[PDB]
């Protein structure tokens, strides 16, 4: 994340951190919400190239990237379903959205704690309304020219930028479409970033934090007229229901 | 892929030098450097646009990096120069997209030797 802050998982308890096995300890692959004691949902294109699950570990509980949090919870993928009409076109990802299936080394999913948390997944085709404050967190780079890595969580806001506006030729144009949300600060000051792929878009909506969007692309990192884009989740519950349900 | 660095060689402590890299856009471009005894370290980078830009603590203040898109190159101007910065300097590509976690790649690298 571009701007925001060092924060808590406290904060965000949703958060999964998704790293992938070396041949060694495993590297930060990327980021993922826990929308389910058993399941988690982040980014195809974090999976697309390597897609076997046993390539994987899911860590729920972590402010701090590769090393020991108390409290954390390890599991391994037991189930790693991709979007199958997953594709990439020009930058942008379309139908950007995987499944992870997630049990401890005793057969166990996520334990609620004050880590460690479920997000409510939007109604249908509900979104709240264009220039919302909504949240990004993640172990992204804080700018995408940052040879480092923060090591630590980070959360932002950021505003909802309408279709009508991101669909506008100096926006992105027809790279994105309706099942994407775009997602920007008014002065272009914080973003998701390098890392950030697969983390969570928290709105409110109806009075609960609701995962909103799925971190996917852009151009640049917190630049004028190039908002974040995201997979717009409100779009895609019956796809999860059809897995998860 | 193929990234190619041109402009290395032998000049005396103090004075400047001008690498260049050429590809064969839209990813991060960069320069890291090997000095002897020492594995690969972070020399710059350059986002596609310039507007973002990061050195080496070493390096601050007198390194420059630069980059021109239409022929796919980038740039590092070196003023300055200490026996200290005697190494090989890979040009490098972050191919990865720009909400991925960086994987670099890197050129076959050119000697740069500073004397005293």
């Amino acid at each position: 994340i571009v701007g925001g802050e060092f924060t808590e998982v406290e904060n965000q308890p949703w958060f999964a951190a998704i790293y992938q096995k070396n041949k060694s300890p495993p590297s930060f692959k990327c980021g993922g919400s826990l929308i389910s004691p058993c399941w988690v949902a982040s980014a195809a294109h974090c999976f697309i190239q390597l897609p076997k699950k046993e390539n994987y570990v899911v860590y729920l509980g972590q402010s701090k990237e590769s090393s020991y949090n108390p409290g954390e919870m390890k599991f391994e993928v037991e189930q790693l379903i991709l979007h199958e009409y997953y594709r990439e076109d020009s930058l942008a990802y379309h139908n950007d959205i995987a499944l992870l299936k997630i049990r401890t080394s005793t057969g166990q999913c996520a334990q609620p704690s004050r880590s460690i948390q479920t997000i409510a997944l939007p109604p249908r085709f509900t979104d709240a309304p264009f220039g919302s404050d909504c949240e990004i967190t993640g172990f992204g780079k804080e700018s995408e020219s940052d040879y480092l890595y923060p090591k630590n969580l980070k959360m932002s806001v950021v505003k909802l930028v309408s279709h009508e506006q991101c669909m506008q030729p100096h926006y992105y144009g027809s790279e994105i479409n309706y099942k994407m949300l775009c997602a920007a600060d008014p002065e272009w000051k914080t973003d998701s970033c390098k890392g950030d792929s697969g983390g969570p878009l928290i709105c409110n909506i109806e009075g609960r934090p609701t995962l909103s969007g799925i971190v996917s692309w852009g151009r640049g990192c917190a630049e004028k007229n190039k908002p974040g884009v995201y997979t717009r989740v409100s779009h895609f519950l019956d796809w999860i229901q059809s897995h998860i349900g | 892929v193929q990234l190619q660095e041109s402009g290395g060689g032998l000049v005396q402590a103090g004075g400047s030098l001008r690498l260049s890299c050429a590809a064969s856009s839209s990813y991060v471009m960069g320069w890291f450097r090997q000095a002897p005894g020492k594995e690969r370290e972070f020399v710059a980078a350059i986002s596609w646009s310039g507007g973002s830009t990061n050195y080496a603590d070493s390096v601050k203040g007198r390194f420059t990096i630069s980059r021109d898109n239409a022929k796919n190159t980038v740039y590092l101007q070196m003023n300055s120069l200490k026996p200290e910065d005697t190494a090989v300097y890979y040009c490098a590509a972050d191919l990865a997209s720009s909400r991925d976690v960086s994987s670099w790649y890197w050129g076959q690298g050119t000697q740069v030797t500073v004397s005293s």
